[PDB]
């Protein structure tokens, strides 16, 4: 009943991919064994979802970890979580990427795509009704950009109907840690835009901003930012899990979401957050989720709406709430801000409830929206890959592994259609 | 004898029937498990077996499962045949697309099977009472598939339609004009008389004259099933004037076309308002035709008025009726269309309204269902078609539609069909 | 010709709407026109057929009275070919002077326009 | 059978209001809760006049509360008889008039107009003969003088034939409690006289006068000053409620107090009144209430009698008494005195007598009185009204309503006019 499979890339992705694993075992009551230790029944209905049901009532979750490297193997294996996963979907590879798309896409990663492959293809037949692919991964770097993008190709080909989301934590100019993210960044867009049908786009600076100037967390980790993106991440997939006044699956929010098939980077946002010593004051009503959902400060990208408009918004509210407040806040929100929102599309706001707050929670509100302004971080990217582009840096460990300079160059000139379009509807 | 067979499709479709089948169990007096504890009034809409039980003639349709099993989890359960209520792998993707070809196609089969062997028990079966959304999905491609074939293997049968309507303000969707418009072919040519559903006018009614600050749908649904119930009053308990269902839509439609009437109830008020009125059958006349009161967020006060029904029930006496008709022909206010000096159809019944134990409505000994239809209406169409204009100047969402195997202008075929219908609705009105 | 609209012109309009019989008490013509309902009795002498009164409501509350004015802009400005803007309709709304004047200039106008045309 | 409709406007009008209802439900016989508890079925018949008759034998008054403030509301609810009343007719704003006529007459009673008709039409077509509206207000402050006058005009404009009656508290010099009186009176007086066929004109100060120098009360409190408010009140309207031999309801005081149709200001008195220890050595007899009834003492206005001519009086009678000595005072009052009463109109005295006198009380007196002399409040009005008129003060807090100069002018021209035509019968 509408299984989703989720594959890791990366230790980025496998990393972030364990604290969502973490999370929603946790939201399910799943012990760290793989047994099942909840409450209430309601976690138990929409296990298939996630998890294959086992002997002694254990619970495995439909995951495949992909990388090139033992190392993050090791170091998840042996995390707070290590024990639930399958031995099979560690698919891994010895000699690392050494952060080359190239590699990951020709040479490293192409021998381990068969291995991979006859992994989730065994996955998707253990499932009794598919629904689609949640791939979790990182555009910086070789191994989540490069083998990422290749095995997301292969499973569109072989899977063309089923839906394919990734939420993608990217580059940025002032938070970056390697010196080569944006060729990786342009050469992984070019399959992103092209193969799949939902992209999150997350940027490391907005998370950071989240958690100094909205958390007010001295010393947020690394891990901290796994557990915001790992929030949305289960936020986005709640209504198929759990009953809801409001049921949006996946596709409902396609459907809703992204107007033209290439528009389809989003803004995702979770709410509430707040401080430790602030959370004891906050009033958690369903109208200040909403005020904290739309600032600019809540989100996860650089990208800052005010500078475009938004397309389609979609907020998946969760908790025993009533609804005309619901529809009050998102009508307002784009009546008063309705310079910020696309005036030739009226209602931008796609609303889901669903009955079950998160564990601790009262109530919560997870924020996906389709803003122009998300090509700030396209054009920059674009603009960065122009600055060791023109004169021919860097690329001898790009053509040494049988890739060439043409591909780059259509690579540039498909980040410039994206922005193109999406500065034509701002 | 005077069976009539309910049809529930989508998710609105299938929680409004459940709230239907809660009021209508209550009145008739029927335990959650279908048995009577202790005259034939239940045969119009359950069906008796020979250990005593009360087993409803009606189908959920859902091309997903979670709100149907959840019905299958509920304390009526045990009420409904369990393979009557019809559940799909693929939910419908708020898309028409989808729900007409693609995920439909599988599941109406066996929909019509289910609905063959409802109809073979039915010695008078008299029409259908079909429910379900505008906007969603389900409620517009299935049903759009299925009143095709029920309309050839049921043509004579009357089939009422029951449908949820957006609202000029409040939405849940933004392709919901696209699923809406798509929906009108059905109407026009399918149906016999469309009941149009406004969500946002019916909040502002719960707001006023409830109190009630923070109701939920199912406040919405325990005052659908009262207006559908009312309308089916008369077949089902004894009346002075008892409206046949062919009668009544004899009495709404003056043209094959022009068959889409509002609805208003009365009267709706909350327990603690009911006191402190004695609540004549005067009021309850007056307060129907109060722009306040409607269903949908229309002004009747803009339009023109072609057929007026009055659908009462309880302790009310004809006598009364005609005095309160006689001052709303008095007043100028209420302008009815140079078609229908007689103006009103009147229809008494003798069964008090029945009172939900968990709702927000009071009890009163009498309760009054208004049915009328107007040109005014047009205008909840007036700002649909311009809105649906507003998303198909480029194509906003077709690639869907495109993609689920829809041709690109069967678009165009539906706003000419929407054109048509409020051209048609004007000239009348002259 | 005057280009421009001088003070005088604001005169002669007051005046002329003066001049026609309306069925309407003693008060100032800013504040009633706002309401809408007096622009319909003002062309119901012209032609009383296209004016139906069984439309609009007399209320005061700016919501009635941008509901009216809406609604009027689609059934009678329509008919005579004009047209204006919801950023102009809410200062209408508003009793605002000067605002619906700027209207009431053209509106005689056209009403004269169909009177002349030989509409059979 | 003769309905009459009432309105409460302004914190004034609808706490006298109230005690006017507390008082004709003792009358009445009509318990807190609003069932019959009356002894006779003398308090029976006349029911409808005041009251809706009900589901289980309760009675419901026909009043509509008016006001811009929901203090006021809270109050009169918590009241002594506050659930009697409709909870429909609690029709209020939130945003109070500050005092302001303009407030009420353009912006925040423009509003609730609406709001109020719907209810006071309600009312009228819920009776069988409507005969008119009593109106409670106050011409201080801006609620009561502002949004009561726009509503009497709405009222005399949709019922032009009805019996239009408001006994208007109204201000005065040493008993002012709020600085911007004379611009609400003469504003309020401006309508009054060419919308109201009947106006009372009640000031504060001459009750005072009563429960000190009559009444004797070490601390009469404003709930006494209400008392003797309503004690009038419910005079004025017993011939209709109550059988008598002159039965003279509110029409039958018309066609006999009014001269000409704008001299309808009158005077509003009341007999017998007694200290708490004199009652117990009161002769109560007719011709002793007659010479407290024209007492200068007795009347509820400044306005001395003594300086003008009585131009009609109505004695209204009650108690079972004969009436030759009723005729023989009414004729002595008028001869002995006749220089106080206009000689060219000779028998200046409109007589009825009620045959149930009120409960406690053997028999009782009520004065209605047109004497020219009730100039003195108009004319003070007006010459306050110059003294803060002539060069611009608190105009700014009118004319930021849409308030305008020239109407300021009229109205002071139309107190003028007034005064000048109570002086030329003098
Ligand atoms: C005592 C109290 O009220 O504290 C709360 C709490 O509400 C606060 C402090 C929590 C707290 O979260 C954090 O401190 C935090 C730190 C870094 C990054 C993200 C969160 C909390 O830890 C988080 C935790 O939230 C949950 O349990 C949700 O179900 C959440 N799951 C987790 O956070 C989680 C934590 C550890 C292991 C597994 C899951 C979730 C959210 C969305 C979707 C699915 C699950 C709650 C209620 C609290 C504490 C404990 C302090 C916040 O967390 C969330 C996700 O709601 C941070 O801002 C929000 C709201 C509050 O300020
Ligand atoms: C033991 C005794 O004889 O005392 C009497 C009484 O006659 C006196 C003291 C009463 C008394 O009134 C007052 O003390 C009073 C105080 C402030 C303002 C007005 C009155 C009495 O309270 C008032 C009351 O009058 C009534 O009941 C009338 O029906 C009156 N209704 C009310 O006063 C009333 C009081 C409480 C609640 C509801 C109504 C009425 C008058 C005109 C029209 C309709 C009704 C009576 C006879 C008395 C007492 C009890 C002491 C007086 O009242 C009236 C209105 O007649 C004050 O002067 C008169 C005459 C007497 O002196
Ligand atoms: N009045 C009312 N309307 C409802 C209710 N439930 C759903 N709706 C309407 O249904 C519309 C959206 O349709 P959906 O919620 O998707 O339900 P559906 O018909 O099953 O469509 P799919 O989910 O796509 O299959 C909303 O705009 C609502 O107006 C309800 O309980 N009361
Ligand atoms: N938000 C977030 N960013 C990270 C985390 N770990 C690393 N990064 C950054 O994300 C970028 C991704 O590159 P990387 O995954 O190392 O490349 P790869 O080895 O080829 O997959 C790195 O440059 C890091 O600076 C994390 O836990 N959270
Ligand atoms: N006789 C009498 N006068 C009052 C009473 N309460 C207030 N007043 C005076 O009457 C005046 C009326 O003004 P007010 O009603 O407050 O203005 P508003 O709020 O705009 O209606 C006030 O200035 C008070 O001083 C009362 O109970 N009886
Ligand atoms: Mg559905």
């Amino acid at each position: 009943m509408r299984e989703i499979v989720h594959i890791q890339a990366g230790q980025c992705g496998n990393q972030i991919g364990a604290k969502f694993w973490e999370v929603i075992s946790d939201e399910h009551g799943i012990d760290p064994t793989g047994s099942y230790h909840g409450d209430s029944d309601l976690q138990l209905e929409r296990i298939n979802v996630y998890y294959n049901e086992a002997t002694g009532n254990k619970y495995v979750p439909r995951a495949i970890l992909v990388d090139l490297e033992p190392g993050t193997m090791d170091s998840v294996r042996s995390g707070p979580f290590g024990q639930i996963f399958r031995p099979d979907n560690f698919v891994f590879g010895q000699s690392g990427a050494g952060n080359n798309w190239a590699k990951g896409h020709y040479t490293e990663g192409a021998e381990l795509v068969d291995s991979v492959l006859d992994v989730v293809r065994k996955e998707s037949e253990s499932c009794d009704c598919l629904q689609g692919f949640q791939l979790t991964h990182s555009l910086g770097g070789g191994t989540g950009s490069g083998m990422g993008t290749l095995l997301i190709s292969k499973i569109r080909e072989e899977y063309p109907d089923r839906i394919m989301n990734t939420f993608s934590v990217m580059p940025s100019p002032k938070v970056s840690d390697t010196v080569v993210e944006p060729y990786n960044a342009t050469l992984s867009v070019h399959q992103l835009v092209e193969n799949t049908d939902e992209t999150y786009s997350i940027d490391n600076e907005a998370l950071y901003d989240i958690c100094f100037r909205t958390l007010k967390l001295t010393t947020p980790t690394y891990g901290d930012l796994n557990h915001l993106v790992s929030a949305t991440m289960s936020g986005v997939t709640t209504c198929l899990r759990f009953p809801g006044q409001l049921n949006a699956d996946l596709r409902k929010l396609a459907v809703n979401m992204v107007p033209f098939p290439r528009l389809h980077f989003f803004m995702p946002g979770f709410a509430p957050l707040t401080s430790r010593g602030s959370q004891q004051y906050r009033a958690l009503t369903v109208p200040e989720l909403t005020q904290q959902m739309f600032d600019s400060k809540n989100m996860m990208a650089a990208c800052d709406p005010r500078h475009g408009r938004y397309l389609t918004v979609a907020a998946i509210f969760r908790g025993r709430m009533s609804m005309k407040e619901v529809d009050e806040q998102m009508l307002n929100v784009q009546n008063k801000n309705s310079s910020y929102f696309v005036e030739w599309i009226p209602n931008n706001v796609k609303t889901a409830v669903c009955d079950i707050p998160p564990r601790g929670l009262k109530m919560s509100a997870t924020f996906i929206g389709n803003s122009t302004a998300i090509q700030e971080l396209f054009k920059r990217i674009s603009e960065q890959f122009t600055a060791m582009f023109r004169r021919k840096a860097f690329l001898h460990w790009y053509t040494g592994e049988g890739m060439d300079e043409m591909e780059f160059t259509e690579a540039e000139s498909n980040m410039n259609d994206l922005v193109s379009e999406y500065q034509q509807y701002q | 004898m005077r069976e009539c067979i309910s049809i529930h499709v989508g998710q609105a479709g299938v929680q409004i029937g459940n709230a239907c089948w809660e009021l209508y169990c209550l009145e008739h007096g029927i335990q959650p498990d279908g048995q009577m504890p202790s005259d034939d009034s239940f045969n119009t809409f359950f069906s008796e077996t020979g250990a005593g039980k009360h087993v409803p003639r009606a189908v959920f349709v859902d091309l997903e499962p979670t709100v149907i099993d959840e019905v299958r989890t509920g304390t009526y359960r045990q009420l409904f045949h369990p393979e009557q209520l019809i559940t799909g792998k693929e939910d419908a993707a708020n898309n028409y697309a989808r729900g007409h070809y693609t995920i439909g196609k599988e599941i109406i089969d066996l929909v019509l099977d289910r609905i063959r062997k409802l109809a073979d028990q039915c010695t008078g079966l008299q029409g259908f009472l079909v429910f379900h959304s505008f906007g969603g999905g389900t409620g517009s491609g299935f049903t759009s598939l299925l009143m095709e074939r029920l309309s050839v293997d049921y043509g004579k049968k009357s089939k009422l339609e029951f449908s949820i309507y957006p609202a000029p303000q409040v939405s849940t969707a933004v392709v919901e004009p696209y699923n809406s418009i798509l929906t009108t072919h059905t109407t026009l040519e399918h149906s016999d008389c469309a009941f149009m559903v406004d969500n946002e006018a019916i909040y502002d009614i719960c707001r006023r004259n409830l109190d009630i600050e923070r109701p939920t749908y199912t406040n919405l649904n325990r005052l659908i099933s009262q207006i559908v119930s009312s309308i089916t009053a008369s077949l089902r308990f004894d009346g002075a004037l008892n409206v046949d269902l062919t009668e009544f839509q004899t009495n709404l439609v003056p043209y094959p076309r022009i068959h889409f009437p509002l609805a208003t109830y009365a009267p709706v008020i909350s327990a603690e308002k009911a006191y402190h009125e004695q609540l004549s059958v005067a009021e309850i006349t007056n307060a129907c035709f109060e722009p306040a009161n409607q269903m949908v967020k229309c002004d009747p006060r803009h339009g023109k008025y072609m057929a007026c029904c009055l659908l009462y029930r309880g302790d009310v006496v004809p006598k009364d009726v005609n005095a309160a008709i006689a001052t709303i022909k008095t007043k100028r206010s209420i302008q009815f269309v140079d078609w229908c000096p007689t103006g009103f159809k009147v229809g008494i019944n003798y069964q008090p309204p029945t009172v939900v134990p968990g709702g927000d409505l009071a009890k009163v000994q009498r309760a009054v269902c208004m049915l009328s239809n107007t040109t005014a209406i047009a205008e909840a169409w007036a700002r649909l078609d311009h809105k649906f204009d507003l998303m198909y100047a480029k194509r906003a969402f077709v690639h869907w539609y495109v993609g689920e195997g829809m041709e690109e202008g069967e678009f165009s075929e539906a706003r000419e069909d929407m054109a048509a219908l409020e051209k048609d609705y004007e000239e009348v009105g002259v | 010709m005057a280009s421009s609209v001088d003070e005088e012109a604001l005169h002669q309009l007051y005046l002329w709407v003066d001049n026609i019989p309306l069925s309407r008490p003693k008060r100032n013509l800013s504040r009633d026109f706002s309401d809408g309902v007096l622009v319909a009795e003002v062309i119901k002498f012209y032609f009383p057929k296209m004016v139906e009164m069984h439309n609009y409501v007399p209320a005061n509350s700016l919501q009635q009275k941008l509901s009216n004015w809406g609604h009027l802009n689609r059934k009678v400005l329509k008919r005579l070919n004009f047209s204006v803007p919801d950023d102009v309709m809410r200062k209408i709304a508003q009793c605002a002077p000067g605002v619906v004047e700027l209207v009431l200039i053209p509106l005689r106008q056209r009403l004269e326009e169909r009177q002349r045309r030989r509409k059979q």
